């Protein structure tokens, strides 16, 4: 008998629907992320950070410092051999 | 000049595709179809609304 009006009721609609939560989630997820690996600070030196940079990053990751640390125990007690026996 | 009204109504029909479950909007266009199809047969159905005093 009259004009019905659901073309323009998106005003208080855009809270209730389910991907609104994902939309408001990832507009918050996307702003403070650094763009392209920026602010990396790829070099730092504290007399042993170079040891981590050469040995303990994701790139090198080989067991050799263990080997070095193995030799460290080989370096340790054998000298104590020369202190004891 | 009613075809602009009806053209925009079918434009809103292919736009009311986007909202499935139209309660009474197409029924409102059904009511304008009802009386607009009624008025044309009403105006074509009648005689000149007068007693023909010359012949009749």
């Amino acid at each position: 008998v009259s004009t019905l009006i659901p073309p323009k009721v998106v005003s208080s609609k855009n809270i209730g629907s389910a991907p609104n939560a994902k939309r408001i989630a990832n507009v918050v997820h996307f702003y403070k992320s650094l763009p392209q690996g920026p602010a990396p600070a790829i070099k730092a030196n504290t007399r042993l950070a170079r040891y981590k940079a050469k040995y303990f990053d994701g790139d090198n990751a080989s067991g050799k410092p263990l080997w070095h640390f193995a030799l460290g125990i080989i370096a340790f007690g054998y000298s104590m051999e020369y202190y004891f026996h | 000049a009613k075809s602009a009204a009806n053209k925009l109504d079918w434009a809103k029909v292919i736009s009311s595709l986007r909202i499935t479950g139209s309660t009474a909007t197409q029924l409102s266009s059904f009511k304008k179809r009802n009386d607009e199809a009624r008025r044309q047969l009403l105006e074509l159905q009648s005689q000149p609304t007068e007693v023909d005093f010359s012949h009749y």
